[PDB]
Formats: C-alpha cells, sequence, structure tokens
C-alpha cells in the first residue's frame, strides 16, 4: 500500500544538490547584508535606523536557517547520535523559517503603514518601536517552538525530518499552525503589498514627480511575487501530506509523490534565505553602493 | 553635592521637562517659507487664509490638528549664504506667481530658477500657485502669448495649452527633478480651496520622506 | 513689588489643627523654592519646612516631622503650611522666605509674617553659635559679630554656606550676606561679611540707627537649616 | 555719485595718512606676547588633572 | 569731475598698496622659523550641553568662565552652567530667527538679535525673579549679525544693512553709525580696551572702527569671499578673520597689512567662526565640514582637530582665563573642550 525508499534516495540526493549551493550562497550572502546593515546602522542612524534593525532581524533568522543546513544536511543520512538532537535542529530550522516569514509580514505591513498614514508614521515611527517589535517576534517564535517541540517525545527519530508524530499534525494543531503561519501572513502580505502599490499609482492626481517611486512600486510586487513562491508550494506539500495522514489520499504512487513534492518545496522554500537578499537587501542602492 | 547645588540640579531638570514637553509640538510644526512677489497677489492670498483660519511676518494656523506656520520675508530678501540656511528645514516653500502678467513671467521664472536650484533648498518641495487665473483666462483670448514665449507650441487661445506651458516652463527650470516633488495650482487668492491643495501638498511632501526612510529603492 | 502676606495664624488649643496659608504677588511664585521659618517669643529663628520651585523635595524639621505639611498652589501662587496635633512648643510668628537656587542666585532674600499661638491646655544638626548675646554700641563706630559652626561650612565646590539676616524692632527678617561674602541687594555696602572654615565675622563699618536690632547667622550646607542664637545690637 | 565719490577719496586720503611700522617688528612683538603668556595658556599647556574645573 | 574722482580714488589705493608693500619686508613665517612646534594638541569633550531642540547659531561666554549663553533656532535662550552642565536660565524669544547673543561683562545682562532687525538686551537679575526684556534696540533696515556689549548700557551691533552701530541702552537710541562696509556686515570683535572694534562683511575686507570718533580707523581685504568672523588678538594689535573661502587671515593693526594665512589643500568648506587662546598661540576656528581646526598661530601649522559634532560648527568660543574652548554646532549641542 506503501513504499518510500526510492523516493527517499532520490529526495536525499536532490536535498544535497539544493541545500549544499544554498548554504553557500545565504552564508556569505547574509554575512554581507549583516555587515552593510549594521554599517548604516552605525554611520546614517536618524535616517535608516528603524528599516536597518528590521533588516539586519530578516539577516539573521536567514543566517540561522543557514547555519541550521548542514546539519539538516548531514543528521538526515546519519543516524542521531544523541536522540534529542534532531529535535533541537528541527527546532532551530524552523525557527528560523517562521521568524523570517513574520520580519517579512512585519516589513510589509510597515511599509503599507507608512505609505497608507505618512502624518502618523512620520510622528511615531521610531527604532525603538521597530527594536520591541523585532524582540516581539523573536520572543514568539521562540516560545512556540517549546511548546510545540515538548510533545515530540514519543517521535523515536533516529533521523531527523523524517518521522513527524501526530501531535503537530493533528487538526487542532495542524491547521492553527497553517493559518497563523502562512494563511494570515499571507492574506496580510498580499493585502499590504496590493494597497502600497495601489496608493502608490494613485499618486499622478497630484504631481508628475510620482514617476519617481516607480522602482518602490517594482520592489514591493517583487515582495510578494517571493514570498508567494517561496512559501505557498511547502504549504500545499503540508497540506497535501495532512491529507495522507488522515486517509484522504490513501492510493498508492499518491502518497509516494505528496512525500516527495514535501520534501523537495520544503528544499526550495530554503532557498529564500537568498530570494530574500535579492529581494530586500540589493533593490536598496545605498546598499549596493557600499558593496 | 551641596544642597544649593540638589536645588539647581532641580531647577535644570525642570528647564529640561519643559524643553523636552516643547520637543513634541516641534516635531509635528510645518514650515512654509512663502516667496510671492508684489504682483503675485501675496498679500490678498494671505488676508483670504486669515480670514478663513482665524523683519519678518509669521502666520500660524492648522489643517486637519497640523500646526502650520507661513513664514513671509517680503522685503527682507537677502542673496547671502546665512539668510538662505535660516530657512534649510522648512518644509516646502510657496511660490506666488501672477500668471496674467506676461509681461512679469520672465523676471517670475528667473526667481523660481534661482530659488528651486539653490543646493539649501534640496531638501524642501515646491508649491507653484499661479495666481489670478481669472485674469489669465480672460487675457489669453486678448493677447497672444507667442509674443512673449517663442517657444510656445499649441493654440494661442487655448487656455489648457497656455496653462500647460506654463506648468512646463516652471518645473523646467528645476535642474535636479529627483530631489523632491513640485507641485503647482492654478487658483485665485479669494479662492477658499488654498489651504486644503497646501495641506494636500505637505502630505505628499511627508510621504516621499516616509518612502525615503523605507529604503524601498 | 515683591510681597509674601501669611494668614491662619490663632489661638489654637493644644492637640488641634490649623493651616496657615501664604499669598505671593509681585514675582514668579513658581520659579520660587519656599520655606516656612518660625521665632518663638522672645526667642531665635527655627527652620520648619522647605518645598522646591516644582513639588519634588519636600523638607521637614525633626520637630514637627510627621505634624506638619507643607503645599503650594502654583496658579493661586500661595504657600500653605498644615500643622496638626499641635503643641505648645510650637507657639510662634511663621515666616515664608522666597529661595531661588542657581549659580550665583540670592536664596532666603525675601520673608513675611504671621503669629500662632497655642494654648497651655539634633545630633547630625550643624550648630551655630553665636558667642555675644547683646553688643550696646554707639552710631558711627564700627563693629563685628562673630558666629561659628561646630562643622565647616566651606564646601569642595568652593562656597561656604553662611547667611547673616537683621530683624529690627517689631520687622521681619531681611537678607544680609549670602554665602558668607555677597552682599544682598538693596544692602548698604558699609555691611561686609568674612569668615573662615568654621568660624565667620560680620563687619558694619559706619553704625547707623536703622542698624540696631538682632543678627542672625544660618547655614544653608544642609538640612536641618540652622540659625545662630542671635546677637542683639543697641544703642 | 559725486558725493559718495568725494567720501570715498576722503577715506581714502585718511586711510593713508597713518603710520606704519614694518612687518618684523609686528612679528617680533607677537612672539614676544606668545612667548611672555605661554605658561599662562591651560590650552596651549594642558594643565594637571586637579586643576582642572571640566574634568569629566 | 567724476572721472578725475575716480582717478584719485585708485591713485590713493594704489599709493597704501605701495605704502604696505614698503613696510614688508620679512615675513611672519620667516620670523618664526626657529621657533620650535607647539605639537600635537588632542583636547576632549569635557561637556556636552544638551536641551536645545535645534540648530545652534551662537554663543558667548561670560567673563566668570563658568557661566555661557546659547542662542538656538527654536527661539530658545539658553544659559548654562558649564562646571556642572546646569541649566541656569531659558529664556523664550518672541522671534525664533536668531542669529547672534551677547553676554554682559558684569553678567546681568544678555543680547539677542536675528532676522527682526532688533537688539534686545533681556535682564537677568530682576526682584520677581525670571527673565525679562529690557530694552529693544530697533534702527537696523537689515538683519542682525553680531551684538557685543561695552558694558551695561552701551552696546555694538552689526547688521545686514552693511552698517555697523553703537547703541545706549537706557535711550534706546543709536548714538553712532558706522558705515562704510559694502555688504552684509557678518561678524564684529571688540578690542580689549574696548576703545577699537573691528568688523568683517561680505564685502570680502575687514574695517577697523574708533567706538568714540565713529569713523573708520583702517580698512584690510586680502580674502577673496565672504567674510563670516572675525576675533581679535589678546593684546589688540593684531586680529584674525576667516571666511568663505576655506581660509583665516590674521591681520596687524600697525603693520596695515595682512600677516599670515591658514589654510589647507584638504579644507574646501568655509569658516564660521574663529577664535584665539588666552596666550593668542592658538587660534581655533570653526568649519562646515562638522570639525574645529586649531592653527598655530605663529607658524600655520594645523596643531590640533576638535571632531565631536555631527553637523556644521556655527559658533566658537574661549574662556576669559582660557581654561576651556565651547563649540556649537548645528546638530543641537554644545561641547566643552579641554
Ligand atoms: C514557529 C515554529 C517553530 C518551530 C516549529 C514550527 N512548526 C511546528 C513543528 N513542525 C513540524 O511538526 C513539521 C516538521 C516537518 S519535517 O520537515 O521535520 N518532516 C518532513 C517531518 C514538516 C512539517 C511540519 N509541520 C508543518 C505542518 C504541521 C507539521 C515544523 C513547523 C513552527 C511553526
Ligand atoms: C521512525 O520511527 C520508527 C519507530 O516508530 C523507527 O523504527 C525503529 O528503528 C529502530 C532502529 O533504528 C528499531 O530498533 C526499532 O525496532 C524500529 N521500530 C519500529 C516500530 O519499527 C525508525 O527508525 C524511525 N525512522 C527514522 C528515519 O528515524
Ligand atoms: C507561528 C508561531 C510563532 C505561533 C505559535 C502559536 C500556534 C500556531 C500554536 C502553538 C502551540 C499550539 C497549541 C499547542 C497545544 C494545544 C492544546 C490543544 O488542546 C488544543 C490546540 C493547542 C491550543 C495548539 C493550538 C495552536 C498553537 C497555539
Amino acid at each position: 500500500d506503501c513504499l518510500f525508499d526510492g523516493v527517499n534516495e532520490l529526495m536525499k540526493t536532490l536535498q544535497f544538490a539544493v541545500h549544499i549551493p544554498t548554504f553557500v550562497l545565504g552564508l556569505l550572502l547574509n554575512l554581507l547584508a549583516i555587515h552593510g546593515f549594521s554599517t548604516f546602522l552605525k554611520n546614517r542612524w536618524p535616517d535608516y535606523a528603524a528599516t536597518s534593525i528590521y533588516m539586519i532581524n530578516l539577516a539573521v533568522f536567514d543566517l540561522l536557517l543557514v547555519l541550521s543546513l548542514p546539519f539538516k544536511m548531514v543528521l538526515s543520512q546519519v543516524q542521531s547520535p544523541f536522540p534529542s538532537l534532531c529535535t533541537l535542529v528541527e527546532c532551530l530550522y524552523f525557527v528560523s523559517m517562521y521568524g523570517s516569514v513574520f520580519t517579512i509580514c512585519f516589513i510589509s505591513m510597515d511599509r503599507f503603514l507608512a505609505i497608507r498614514y505618512p502624518l502618523l508614521v512620520s510622528h511615531l515611527r521610531s527604532p525603538r518601536k521597530i527594536f520591541g517589535i523585532c524582540c516581539t517576534i523573536w520572543v514568539l517564535v521562540w516560545t512556540g517552538s517549546i511548546p510545540i517541540y515538548s510533545f515530540h517525545g514519543k517521535v523515536e527519530k533516529y533521523m531527523c525530518f523524517h518521522n513527524m508524530s501526530d501531535d503537530t499534525w493533528s487538526a487542532k494543531v495542524f491547521f492553527p499552525l497553517e493559518v497563523f503561519g502562512f494563511l494570515l501572513p499571507m492574506g496580510i502580505m498580499g493585502f499590504c503589498c496590493s494597497r502600497s502599490i495601489h496608493i502608490l499609482l494613485g499618486r499622478r492626481d497630484h504631481t508628475q514627480d510620482w514617476v519617481q517611486q516607480k522602482a518602490c512600486i517594482y520592489s514591493i510586487a517583487a515582495s510578494l511575487a517571493v514570498f508567494v513562491v517561496s512559501f505557498l508550494p511547502v504549504h500545499l506539500g503540508f497540506f497535501l501530506q495532512f491529507l495522507v495522514r488522515n486517509s484522504f489520499i490513501v492510493e498508492c504512487r499518491a502518497k509516494q509523490s505528496i512525500s516527495f513534492f514535501l520534501q523537495l518545496s520544503m528544499c526550495f522554500s530554503n532557498v529564500n534565505c537568498c530570494l530574500d537578499v535579492f529581494c530586500y537587501y540589493f533593490v536598496i542602492k545605498e546598499f549596493r553602493m557600499n558593496i | 553635592v551641596s544642597a544649593e547645588d540638589k536645588a539647581a540640579a532641580e531647577r535644570s531638570k525642570e528647564i529640561d521637562k519643559c524643553l523636552s514637553r516643547e520637543k513634541t509640538y516641534v516635531k509635528r510644526l510645518v514650515k512654509i517659507l512663502l516667496l510671492g512677489a508684489d504682483n503675485s497677489g501675496k498679500s490678498t492670498f494671505l488676508k483670504q487664509m486669515r480670514i478663513i483660519h482665524g523683519g519678518i511676518h509669521e502666520y500660524d494656523f492648522e489643517i486637519k490638528n497640523v500646526p502650520f506656520k507661513m513664514v513671509d520675508v517680503g522685503g527682507q530678501r537677502s542673496e547671502r549664504k546665512r539668510w538662505f540656511e535660516c530657512f534649510d528645514s522648512v518644509t516646502s516653500i510657496l511660490f506666488l506667481v501672477d500668471s496674467s502678467d506676461f509681461n512679469r513671467l520672465t523676471e517670475s521664472l528667473n526667481d523660481f530658477e534661482t530659488i528651486v536650484n539653490n543646493r539649501v533648498f534640496s531638501n524642501v518641495s515646491i508649491i507653484l500657485f499661479l495666481n489670478k487665473t481669472d485674469l489669465l483666462e480672460e487675457k489669453v483670448q486678448i493677447v497672444s502669448i507667442k509674443d512673449y514665449f517663442l517657444e510656445f507650441e499649441g493654440d494661442p487661445h487655448c487656455l489648457r495649452d497656455v496653462q500647460k506651458f506654463l506648468v512646463e516652463c516652471f518645473r523646467n527650470k528645476r535642474r535636479d527633478q529627483q530631489q523632491k516633488p513640485l507641485y503647482h495650482h492654478f487658483t485665485t487668492a479669494i479662492n477658499t480651496e488654498n489651504a486644503r491643495l497646501i495641506f494636500r501638498d505637505v502630505k505628499d511632501t511627508i510621504l516621499h520622506d516616509n518612502l525615503k526612510q523605507l529604503m524601498l529603492q | 513689588d515683591v510681597q509674601l502676606v501669611e494668614s491662619g495664624g490663632g489661638l489654637v488649643q493644644p492637640g488641634g489643627s490649623r493651616k496657615l496659608s501664604c499669598s505671593a504677588s509681585g514675582f514668579a511664585f513658581s520659579s520660587f523654592g519656599m520655606h516656612w521659618v518660625r521665632q518663638a517669643p522672645e526667642k531665635g529663628l527655627e527652620w520648619v519646612a522647605y518645598i522646591s520651585s516644582g513639588s519634588g523635595t519636600i523638607y521637614y524639621a525633626d520637630t514637627v516631622k510627621g505634624r506638619f505639611t507643607i503645599s503650594r498652589d502654583d496658579p493661586k501662587n500661595t504657600l500653605f503650611l498644615q500643622m496638626t496635633s499641635l503643641r505648645s512648643e510650637d507657639t510662634a510668628m511663621y515666616y515664608c522666605v522666597r529661595s531661588i537656587y542657581y549659580y550665583g542666585s540670592s536664596p532666603f532674600d525675601f520673608w513675611g509674617g504671621t503669629t500662632l499661638t497655642v494654648s497651655s491646655g539634633g545630633g547630625s544638626d550643624i550648630v551655630m553659635t553665636q558667642a555675644t548675646s547683646s553688643v550696646p554700641v554707639t552710631p558711627g563706630e564700627s563693629v563685628s559679630i562673630s558666629c561659628r559652626s561646630s562643622k565647616s561650612l566651606l564646601h569642595s565646590n568652593g562656597n561656604t554656606y553662611l547667611y547673616w539676616f537683621l530683624q529690627r524692632p517689631g520687622q521681619s527678617p531681611q537678607l544680609l550676606i549670602y554665602r558668607m561674602s555677597n552682599l544682598a541687594s538693596g544692602v548698604p555696602d558699609r555691611f561686609s561679611g568674612s569668615g573662615s572654615g568654621t568660624a565667620f565675622t560680620l563687619t558694619i563699618s559706619r553704625l547707623e540707627a536703622e542698624d540696631v536690632g538682632v543678627y542672625y547667622c544660618m547655614q544653608h550646607l544642609e538640612y536641618p537649616l540652622t540659625f545662630g542664637a542671635g546677637t542683639k545690637l543697641e544703642l | 555719485s559725486i558725493a559718495q565719490a568725494r567720501k570715498l577719496v576722503e577715506q581714502l586720503k585718511m586711510e593713508a595718512n597713518i603710520d606704519r611700522i614694518k612687518v618684523s617688528k609686528a612679528a617680533a612683538d607677537l612672539m614676544a606676547y606668545c612667548e611672555a603668556h605661554a605658561k599662562e595658556d591651560p590650552l596651549l599647556t594642558p594643565v594637571p588633572a586637579s586643576e582642572n574645573p571640566f574634568r569629566e | 569731475e567724476l572721472d578725475q574722482l575716480r582717478q584719485e580714488a585708485e591713485q590713493l589705493k594704489n599709493q597704501i598698496r605701495d605704502a604696505r608693500k614698503a613696510c614688508a619686508d620679512a615675513t611672519l613665517s620667516q620670523i618664526t622659523n626657529n621657533i620650535d612646534p607647539v605639537g600635537r594638541i588632542q583636547m576632549r569633550t569635557r561637556r556636552t550641553l544638551r536641551g536645545h531642540l535645534a540648530k545652534i547659531y551662537a554663543m558667548h561666554w561670560g567673563t566668570d568662565s563658568r557661566l555661557l549663553v546659547s542662542a538656538s533656532q527654536d527661539g530658545k535662550l539658553i544659559i548654562w552652567d558649564s562646571y556642572t552642565t546646569n541649566k541656569v536660565h531659558a529664556i523664550p524669544l518672541r522671534s525664533s530667527w536668531v542669529m547672534t547673543c551677547a553676554y554682559a561683562p558684569s553678567g546681568n545682562y544678555v543680547a539677542c538679535g536675528g532676522l527682526d532687525n532688533i537688539c534686545s538686551i533681556y535682564n537677568l537679575k530682576t526682584r520677581e525673579g525670571n527673565v525679562r526684556v529690557s530694552r529693544e534696540l530697533a534702527g537696523h533696515t537689515g538683519y542682525l549679525s553680531c551684538c557685543r556689549f561695552l558694558d551695561d548700557n552701551q552696546i555694538v551691533t552689526s547688521s545686514g544693512d552693511t552698517t555697523c552701530a553703537l547703541w545706549d541702552i537706557e535711550t534706546g537710541q543709536q548714538t553712532t553709525t558706522f558705515t562704510g562696509h559694502t555688504g552684509d556686515v557678518m561678524s564684529l570683535s571688540l578690542a580689549p580696551d574696548t576703545r577699537l572694534f573691528v568688523s568683517g562683511a561680505c564685502d570680502a575686507s575687514a574695517k577697523l572702527w574708533d567706538v568714540r570718533e565713529g569713523m573708520c580707523r583702517q580698512t584690510f581685504t586680502g580674502h577673496e569671499s565672504d567674510i563670516n568672523a572675525i576675533c581679535f588678538f589678546p593684546n589688540g594689535n593684531a586680529f584674525a578673520t576667516g571666511s568663505d573661502d576655506a581660509t583665516c587671515r590674521l591681520f596687524d593693526l600697525r603693520a596695515d597689512q595682512e600677516l599670515m594665512t591658514y589654510s589647507h589643500d584638504n579644507i574646501i568648506c568655509g569658516i564660521t567662526s574663529v577664535s584665539f587662546s588666552k596666550s593668542g598661540r592658538l587660534l581655533l576656528a570653526g568649519y562646515d565640514d562638522f570639525n574645529c581646526n586649531v592653527w598655530d598661530a605663529l607658524k600655520a601649522d594645523r596643531a590640533g582637530v576638535l571632531a565631536g559634532h555631527d553637523n556644521r560648527v556655527s559658533c566658537l568660543g574661549v574662556t576669559d582665563d582660557g581654561m576651556a574652548v565651547a563649540t556649537g554646532s548645528w546638530d543641537s549641542f554644545l561641547k566643552i573642550w579641554n
């Protein structure tokens, strides 16, 4: 009724071939990003302090995912020396993923708020509030991971990312995870990006210099496109694997393909650690002038 | 420290509290440097604004609970650097032009070029008010625009063509265009919608500042 | 004209309560610290309370601590002293004193007066001693008044917080010398102030009939503010 | 025109009538003043921290 | 007749230049060549005076070398205790466009002025305990650029109307007017003896005036741009001036000509302020490049730099005892250096 041997070996080959270049590229890309935005923080604080803080936050989450990647590559094909090392590696990896997701969402919401309410944001926006929001993001991801990974005691996983228990995949835990990690973030991101673009396009009525902000429109559109490409298929695979676990898709060759798609999409989801750099940091003229 | 030193430190702390209290207000204050001319209708425009909304001359008013400060430097207008850098932190410059008087356009355009091309006013937006538009539309039929501007192309008696030509000549004087927005309005001093237009332009300038802060490009 | 007018004093039974008020006019009351100073009948000055220009710090004398309350109403320019459980030792004449505190200011430069009478029904404190109680002298002849402090009033910042006051018969005290050397505004140059770390002298070059009264030395080095016994000066 | 020209000519004549010492004498006097007061300049010679009321 | 007057003026200028050249025999650099260098000077920010809400335009030390007054674009005059950083007074101004301030030598008054064309006198020792305006000197048709007290009753102001004026504060009228500058007067310095004062204007010239007689004693023209600052040598026989041409210059009264030029190739920004140390050995100049340069006044060598401000250094000041230096900047901060 089921078999996942060839799927597992093909996925091992593909995950090596995708995660090695992803690790290598993301390492230097995020180190360069952190260096550049730290230079901005120490050089041009009054005008770029609030944005640089959450840019560094996103870069640090991406770098944490990059550093957890080699453990994912090795531990998924070799026996775990300790029973709980797999849980720690998984926690670091997924906390990095979802912290990056929430940082991206907060960036989009900040941009939309600044565009839609320029006076209020000009009065209220400050580096300390952005720093507090970043701290809240870190606290939320890290204190949401613990109540989830505490139940991974009955898993009995000799290799990581292979043996997930019906504690996080039950509806009462799976569906809130999907809603609060993908569905709500994607809805917020789509609304915020679309409204920002609509408002920036509506400036033809006030001034003929609205064409100066076409690049901002392109950047926001690229942010939406990169978010959808990097995080939609992986959660589609999560939902599909949920359907397999609940016997909605039971006939063979469909469970194997769903597992292969889930693993491959999770491998390609982590490419966002470089797509984030290209989408948020290299679009900045000053950042690319520094580099 | 002694008791009198402690009490002096208390007095300094109270002064600090007053200064910090006043700091919030000055952050939300919008300063506009008025640079009209004698024929531009500056006096009538200011009188209308004062009626509707209740050295150097200053006019303080409020639009949508936003404190506005119009600085009038009529007469006491200098060309030295020190005088100019006094206004380097104003939000925008309101340039008033009599659009009907075709004879004086060249001097007005030269003054506009000198004002908007100053490196001091690089972080301020420009609000251009072409006053006496009724006189302009009465004069366009009688007098051809091509007489004073051979570069004008279009129907001499078409009001829209003349307005477009005036706006283009004023916008073309701005050598550097990718720094701050420029806004132009065709209105009259007696018009009661000038404050709304000024507030809209200031809101767009602040939106531009917010966009620059976000490092979106 | 600067004026401090006090009211609320009167005959009070022991254990009762009273509220002294002081209306301030002719000066910026909000920027001045205020002191309450009382003088028992046929006795010297005794500081009782202090409230700063705002209300951040409030100081009381140990004798009135826990019983007296000092307060101010800046919009009304009024100073208040709420007394409770009054004893016979509270019978005195209470004055309020302006005291502004910045570099070069002159604290204790204006006084008032009001009288409270109650019916029949300190360690670390700096001791200020005026050796002579009465100096009989004639007009036109120079006089010198001495005062001694147990602790050195000179501070590491270079100031010597010693004050001289003159109280003419039937009049409120007026500042003569502030910080041991500085002449108060409106005081004739015939008054001079000299002293050392612990010993101080006040010299009057040419005696006049207006100089007759009691001279007080007060320290402002630390609270509580303590006065000398007072030296009389009569013809 | 003529009045301002006469005024400026008179001013120039007043400027020309002054007696000017040699540049060497002025330089020597400036050096002598600087050398005489060198010991009394706190900025030129950093004073000991004890005699500094601005020590932080 | 006009051509004859122009020719006479040109001949007088040529004769003055010839006399100045004849009196020039040996340069100050040659005379001071054998003197040992001052050496590198490293002053540090001893205090930072914060509290202003906008750019600081002017500052003046009190004669006690402890109190100073500062003028800022937020329409505020603040008197500081430099030793303790404490704020003694905070004086609101009717006009926020202040450009100069002064401290009376007695410490009883401060002066204010700017784009309102009025020199305002504020009384600091009032029986009411508050600072109130004591006098409003009007009569200048241009903005006020500098003001300096002679005593409690006399003050000298410079204006953008190309004139300087001596005022009697009690009557409020100009006792004397000083004319001859063809450009906006930017700065003025009083001689230590108070008998003379020197002025620098936008016509790239410096004029020495006699306060009593009221006429121009001498004119100095070596700069190629607007003069923004001017200061007297401690003995009163020389003065230094800084201009927009990225150059400071020292002029001698008796020699009636320039003695030394303080400039560097790396320096292209204009000079906002100049000041001498107590002995006159050090000339401190403020620049638009956010830094203050310490010059050896005798050797024209940059002996040090004060770099602690995030914006343009607008004002400078050395105490009467020479112990400290105050620097004001457009970043709304005052710094005491040592
Ligand atoms: C914010 C945060 C922090 C840490 C973990 C998570 N969470 C919950 C725990 N996590 C899983 O059970 C999980 C694991 C894997 S797999 O890679 O290890 N492998 C294939 C079995 C795949 C999907 C997973 N989940 C996503 C849907 C529900 C379950 C990962 C996502 C979150 C949302
Ligand atoms: C997933 O869990 C199963 C158990 O649910 C693991 O299978 C065990 O494998 C060990 C050796 O690794 C055997 O000793 C046990 O008998 C097996 N148990 C069962 C119930 O078959 C399996 O190895 C785990 N897979 C991974 C990839 O860690
Ligand atoms: C994405 C991160 C930062 C947010 C984490 C919060 C959400 C997604 C997770 C974290 C822990 C989860 C809970 C874990 C356990 C329980 C108890 C169970 O009886 C009902 C479901 C419930 C209550 C889960 C609902 C979803 C939940 C609240």
